[PDB]
């Protein structure tokens, strides 16, 4: 409940949005107009490694600012997981820019335990090519290679009878 | 607020033939207007001619009536069994400017309901130039209940009934259970000399409601500004269905 | 429009021009995940109950949103992240005297993408503008009512893309920066570096013109070209619907997710669509019935949003595949397929960032300013019919001689020129005059 | 047991930790006595409304007092009424045979 | 890839199944007891419920089962592109059959799908070379035909551009157009000729 500046006419009590949800009433001992919110208004989600490399979880709030780790993305508030400069390759997918990776980290001392990293993960590889109005690459060499491209083409067919799904072996259901 | 709320109700539908009732020199108009399923009462006048309504079957101390009369002091509602006369009416003298007593009906028996406003003064004065006021009032009367809304504007027009948007506020919701099939305005009388009658220009319009699908528009305070009739033309019924002005 | 038909008239282009051209190709939309529990009960117990009661076939719904908001940045993977390489953005952006600056970003601008990637920005108008909303931003906003805010508080979240817009912008950079220093052999393969004025040299070859038609029309053909990329830039400022394509689509999405909301007003055979209205008023076993009703209308509701968004997504599918198909064919080599990347023989093409798309420039080549010939199929020397070797021949109104199709350039018939091969009785067309020998 | 990484769960829930209960002020109890004990009742073609305002309806009161042999509620459930707050109430009294 | 599509599909029965245990406003989702329980004309109603729900459950399965198979139509078409275009020819399209230039390509067969082994033509082992668009032989300009002029370091040779091949530049490597003072970086150099 939140105090509202919605004006009610002295026959109105209840308001209601594009929804038909309940959102402004006016208090019976003092006339005010309160304003009703739900209390539900996050976006949550939850890394996790696999479960049998892993119990531990790093959790994203995308609806939280920040103001153990609490470090904070432009996906949202991510808590449990260390952010490291360094730039790899995509394992999982944050967001806006953001992965996540279960690294080796050595926190205290050289414990060599693993932990949830995130970090802005790398478009590819650098590179500097020169340009002049004089020279030209010939390749000296070749090499033949060969490549796999996977394509499916089919999938199962499928058949359905209604009567056994719905009813089963009973009459009265099929009639 | 700030919606496009569709809704089906008994509504007036854009530009509807509309009658019009004239009070001014040699005609006074009191006839017995049936109710059908609801009216829009509008009245345009300068001075406070109209005074009220009264709402039966058979006009007569056979059936129950009421009257939603308001004289010089107050607004009465009186729901009763009314000998009514024939021609009802106020009187108020032209030059004198005050209400003397008059007869709307003769005696009332077997009375049902009785509503009694808080006082209030009226300016009975006749008074020169155009329509200054336009008072509009809709009549309902659905499962035992007489619904008015009542709305509000100045105007300057000379004659007719000006073109406009007003939304009708809900006033009353009467508790009567009567049969409604006709009502009769009741208009206040100027008679300059005694046995001798006369009247003070002032004009009200009846419509009749219908079951229509209008598409109402809530501006930011919560207030009615504008409306589509869904019914009225091709146009119209594309704005209805999609939701838009 | 009216063309005439004879044995013996060739009409052969004397002139060209450079054109560009504009395709706008979907590539992405937005990735939304919708709350159960949020859009059908709300924040009630009562209800939650009764939908875990009830089956709950939501679980469903979720994976296919899933596996939709994973496609999504599949898409956009799959059409600009084809350069191994990033190129660095070379300091000067003039080659040959063909001008990359606008379609390259300047290094004093803080947007770091190029400027006609600027006007697309500008044009396609967003409707998240972010994809964080606080509590107390929509709380503060109540009086405003929100679109976003509505929907939120209704359990529908739209899913930030994986790739951000400066990164796309980045892949674009050097894909235009390769194609402007390593030419057509960076796509397959190692980057050669080429001068610029040589690939374009090799790629008139490729429609067919010979090289010395580059070189000697350069300073030409570089300014067609710089006039055609400030067309781009002038149309692009004024105000269009060239973008609409990428508007139609985040249209689409909103409407979908506001079309979920005002739903939730819709009773189902219910005495009302307020839940708490029902549940203030009625008894569990008298509720049951009504909140059944809005259970299931509900989760229809979220059905039908949800095969929608497939359909939507296979459409979205099959234009980035297209998008993918153009990047490695139209920009990343040269395309001899008609009409595939512009309108017109095909040189190079540059693409360029756009809200949830790509915006691709065809470099074309248009001939223009034809002549009519006299023509003969071959030539009838002494006893010997002559073909040409890749040309026709024209009278010219003089004498006769050899001229590729494309360009007119006349050449003196010689043995070089053409090649000999059976009689001069068995061509219909054949006319008779000498072939020129270098060593007589 | 759940492969390697990120799920959208559940959104954010806030669990309500007090109640608030607001209704208007009123001093005075329903006149039962006057409804439901009436000296005279009317005919059932001449049948009496009256309006009723500003009053608790608690209707433990009737109990010892007056026995129904019917009472039944359309729209609203009978358990539920102790907690709701009811707008323009009117009695509409008959006398009919059984 | 092949397996996503196998397991999507098992995936796509086995909740049809879970979903027989879902009530739709009934009393219970098990028939027998709805029979066994109630009269006809009430257990009417519980069977309608659950005869709307499995109903719904089969439609969605139908419908998605569409989608998907849409999907693996659009794969299968361009699957029937590529045995015609690479495996059945050479294909000039860039990166449609494999990554650099285009040799052949070999299909095998894989449970529901085709793996395609495409072999290509990668060059490696560049060098740089100073080059010149033109040669100036004697107040005319010599182009290449199908090559770059090219410096080893003291001569100038004419090669083809994928594979490094110096040749000596003749009149049959060449052709000539035109001045030399049009071209921009045209160099001087000799052009041989058989003849003399
Ligand atoms: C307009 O109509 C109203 C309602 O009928 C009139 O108000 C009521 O008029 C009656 C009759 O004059 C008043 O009854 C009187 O009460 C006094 C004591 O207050 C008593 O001494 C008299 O013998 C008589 O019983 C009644 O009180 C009065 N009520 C109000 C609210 O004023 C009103 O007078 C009418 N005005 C006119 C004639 O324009
Ligand atoms: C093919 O068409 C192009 C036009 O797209 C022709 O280019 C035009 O060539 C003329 C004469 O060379 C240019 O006129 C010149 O204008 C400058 C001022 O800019 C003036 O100082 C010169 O004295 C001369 O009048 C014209 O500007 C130029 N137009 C463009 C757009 O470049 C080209 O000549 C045509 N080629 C053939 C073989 O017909
Ligand atoms: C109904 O009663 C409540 C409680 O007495 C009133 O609320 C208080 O009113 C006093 C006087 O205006 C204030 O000083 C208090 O701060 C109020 N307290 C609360 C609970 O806000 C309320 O105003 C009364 N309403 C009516 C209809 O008279
Ligand atoms: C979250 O809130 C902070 C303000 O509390 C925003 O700005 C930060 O403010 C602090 C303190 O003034 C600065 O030291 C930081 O440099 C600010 N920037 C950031 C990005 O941390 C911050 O922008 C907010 N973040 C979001 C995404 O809303
Ligand atoms: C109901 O109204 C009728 C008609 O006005 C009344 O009948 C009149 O009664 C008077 C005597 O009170 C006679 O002088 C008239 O001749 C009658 N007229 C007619 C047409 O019958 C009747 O008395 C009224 N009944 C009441 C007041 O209860
Ligand atoms: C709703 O009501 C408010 C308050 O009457 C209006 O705000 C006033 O508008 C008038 C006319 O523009 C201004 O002269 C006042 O200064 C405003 N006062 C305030 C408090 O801002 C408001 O315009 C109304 N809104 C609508 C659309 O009817
Ligand atoms: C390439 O085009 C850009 C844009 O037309 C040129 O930059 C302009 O240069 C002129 C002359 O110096 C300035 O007046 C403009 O303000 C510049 N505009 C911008 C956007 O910077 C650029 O000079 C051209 N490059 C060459 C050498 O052709
Ligand atoms: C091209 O030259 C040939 C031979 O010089 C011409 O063929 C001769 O035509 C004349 C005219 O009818 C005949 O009398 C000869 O018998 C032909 N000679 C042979 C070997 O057939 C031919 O007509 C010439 N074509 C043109 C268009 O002038
Ligand atoms: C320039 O190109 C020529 C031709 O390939 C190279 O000259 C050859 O050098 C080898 C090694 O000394 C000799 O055995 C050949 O007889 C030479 N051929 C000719 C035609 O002279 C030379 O190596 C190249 N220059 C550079 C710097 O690589
Ligand atoms: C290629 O050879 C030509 C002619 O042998 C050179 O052109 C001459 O250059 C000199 C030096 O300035 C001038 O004095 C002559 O007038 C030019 N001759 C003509 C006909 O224009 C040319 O400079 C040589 N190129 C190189 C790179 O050495
Ligand atoms: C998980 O990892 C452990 C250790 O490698 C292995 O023994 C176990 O079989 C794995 N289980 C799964 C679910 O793959
Ligand atoms: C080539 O580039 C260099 C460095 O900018 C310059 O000095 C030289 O004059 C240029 N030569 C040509 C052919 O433009
Ligand atoms: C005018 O009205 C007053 C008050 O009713 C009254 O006393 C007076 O006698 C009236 N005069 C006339 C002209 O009847
Ligand atoms: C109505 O009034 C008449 C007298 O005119 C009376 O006889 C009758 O009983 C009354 N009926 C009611 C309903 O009060
Ligand atoms: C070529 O011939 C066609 C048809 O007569 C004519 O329309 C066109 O203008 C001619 N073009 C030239 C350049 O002569
Ligand atoms: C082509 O025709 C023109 C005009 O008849 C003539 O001047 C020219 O010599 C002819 N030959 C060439 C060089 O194309
Ligand atoms: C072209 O057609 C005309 C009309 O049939 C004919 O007279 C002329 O000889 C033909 N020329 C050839 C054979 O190209
Ligand atoms: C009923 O309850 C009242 C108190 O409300 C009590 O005075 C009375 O004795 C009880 N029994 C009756 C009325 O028979
Ligand atoms: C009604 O009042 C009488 C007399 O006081 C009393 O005996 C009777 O029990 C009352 N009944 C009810 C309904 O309270
Ligand atoms: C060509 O020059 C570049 C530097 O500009 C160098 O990195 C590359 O290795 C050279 N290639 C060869 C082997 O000539």
């Amino acid at each position: 409940l939140t105090p509202s500046s919605k004006r009610f006419q002295p026959f109105q009590q209840f308001g209601r949005d594009v929804s038909d949800f309940t959102d402004s009433v006016r208090d019976p001992k003092t006339s005010e107009i309160l304003d009703i919110s739900p209390c539900s208004f996050g976006g949550v989600s939850v890394i996790t490694p696999g479960t049998n490399t892993s119990s531990e979880v790093a959790v994203l709030y995308q609806d939280v600012n920040c103001t153990n780790n609490v470090f904070q993305t432009q996906a949202g508030c991510l808590i449990g997981a260390e952010h490291v400069d360094t730039s790899y390759e995509c394992d999982i997918p944050i967001g806006a820019g953001i992965c996540a990776s279960y690294h080796t980290v050595s926190s205290l001392r050289s414990t060599s335990q693993k932990s949830i990293v995130a970090y802005t993960m790398s478009l590819g590889a650098d590179s500097s090519i020169a340009y002049s109005n004089n020279t030209i690459a010939i390749p000296t060499n070749f090499s033949i290679s060969i490549t796999t491209e996977v394509m499916p083409v089919s999938m199962a067919k499928t058949s359905v009878d209604c009567n056994m799904y719905i009813c089963g072996d009973s009459t009265e259901c099929a009639n | 607020s700030n919606v496009l709320h569709l809704v089906q109700d008994h509504f007036l539908p854009f530009d509807s033939n509309v009658t019009r009732f004239i009070t001014f020199g040699l005609n006074f108009d009191n006839p017995i207007i049936p109710f059908k399923d609801g009216i829009y009462f509008a009245a345009t006048e300068k001075s406070n001619v109209i005074r009220g309504w009264v709402f039966g079957s058979t006009m007569n101390n056979k059936s129950q009536s009421v009257i939603i009369m308001n004289n010089s002091t107050n607004l009465v509602i009186r729901a009763c069994n009314f000998e009514l006369c024939d021609n009802p009416f106020f009187v108020v003298l032209k030059s004198n400017n005050t209400q003397i007593p008059s007869y709307i009906f003769n005696n009332a028996f077997n009375c049902t309901f009785e509503y009694v406003s808080k006082d209030f003064n009226l300016d009975l004065g006749e008074k020169p130039g155009n329509f200054k006021d336009l008072r509009e009032f809709v009549f309902r009367n659905k499962d035992g209940f007489l619904h008015v809304y009542s709305g509000y504007q100045p105007i300057s027009a000379a004659s007719g009934l000006p073109t406009g948007f007003n939304a009708l506020k809900p006033i009353f919701k009467l508790p009567l259970g009567i049969n409604i099939t006709n009502f009769r305005t009741l208009l206040t009388a100027f008679p300059p000399r005694p046995d001798y009658w006369g009247t003070s220009a002032a004009a009200y319009f009846v419509g009749y409601l219908k079951p229509t699908t209008f598409m109402l528009k809530y501006d930011e305070n919560g207030t009615i500004t504008d409306a589509v009739d869904c019914s009225q033309n091709p146009l119209a019924e594309l704005k209805c269905s999609v939701k838009s002005f | 429009s009216s063309i005439a038909y004879s044995n013996n008239t060739i009409a052969i282009p004397t002139n060209f021009s450079i054109s560009i051209t504009t395709e706008v190709m979907p590539v992405s939309m937005a990735k939304t995940s919708v709350d159960c529990n949020m859009y059908i009960c709300g924040d009630s117990t009562e209800c939650a109950n009764l939908l875990l009661q009830y089956g709950s076939f939501c679980t469903q719904l979720n994976r296919a949103l899933s596996g939709i908001a994973v496609e999504q940045d599949r898409n956009t993977r799959e059409v600009f992240a084809q350069v191994k390489q990033m190129y660095k953005t070379p300091t000067l952006k003039d080659f040959g005297g063909f001008n990359f600056s606008q379609i390259l970003p300047d290094p004093l601008k803080p947007t770091k993408r190029s400027f006609i990637e600027d006007l697309l920005f500008n044009k396609v108008t967003l409707a998240d503008a972010g994809f964080m909303k606080q509590y107390g931003e929509c709380l503060g906003d109540i009086n405003a009512r929100d679109l976003i805010c509505a929907q939120k508080f209704n359990g529908l979240t739209v899913l930030p893309p994986l790739l951000t817009d400066d990164m796309i912008a980045a892949y674009t950079a050097a894909l235009v920066s390769g194609t402007a220093t390593a030419g057509w052999t960076f796509g397959a393969g190692a980057a050669l570096q080429i001068p610029f004025a040589m690939q374009m040299a090799y790629r008139f070859n490729g429609i067919g013109v010979t090289q010395n038609v580059l070189y000697e029309n350069q300073k030409q053909i570089a300014n067609q070209f710089n006039k055609a990329i400030s067309q781009i830039q002038e149309s692009l400022t004024t105000t269009s619907t060239a973008l609409g394509k990428l508007q139609d689509v985040v249209n689409q999405n909103a409407q979908a997710l506001n079309t979920l909301v005002k739903q939730l007003s819709s009773n189902f055979g219910a005495i009302s669509s307020v839940l708490n209205d029902i549940l203030s008023r009625l008894d569990p076993p008298e509720a049951e019935v009504q909140i059944d009703r809005l259970i299931t209308g509900r989760l229809q509701s979220l059905q039908t949003y949800v095969t929608q968004q497939l359909i939507r997504a296979a459409e979205i599918r099959a234009s980035a595949n297209l998008a993918a198909t153009k990047m490695s064919e139209c920009v990343l080599g040269q395309s001899k397929r008609v009409d595939f990347c512009g309108k017109g023989y095909h040189l190079m093409s540059f693409p360029q960032a756009a809200p949830h798309g790509v915006v691709f420039l065809h470099v074309t080549y248009v001939p223009s300013q034809e002549r009519n010939f006299t023509t003969a199929p071959a030539i009838c020397h002494e006893g010997k019919a002559y073909f040409p070797r890749e040309g026709v021949f024209v009278f010219n109104g003089t004498s006769w001689f050899i001229t590729q199709r494309n360009f007119f350039s006349p050449q003196i018939i010689t043995t070089d020129n053409t090649f000999v091969s059976g009689s001069c009785d068995v061509v219909i067309g054949i006319i008779n005059n000498t072939v020129y020998d270098p060593l007589q | 047991e759940i492969d390697k990484g990120i799920y959208q769960t559940s959104n954010f829930r806030v669990a309500p930790s007090k109640e608030v209960v607001r209704f208007p002020n009123i001093t005075n109890l329903c006149p039962f006595g006057e409804v439901f004990n009436a000296t005279t009742f009317p005919s059932v073609y001449a049948w009496e409304r009256k309006r009723i305002s500003n009053c608790v309806a608690d209707y433990s009161v009737l109990y010892n007092s007056t026995s129904f042999s019917t009472f039944k509620c359309y729209g609203v459930s009978a358990t539920k009424l102790n907690d709701l707050c009811f707008s323009n109430v009117y009695a509409d009294s008959f006398v009919v045979k059984g």
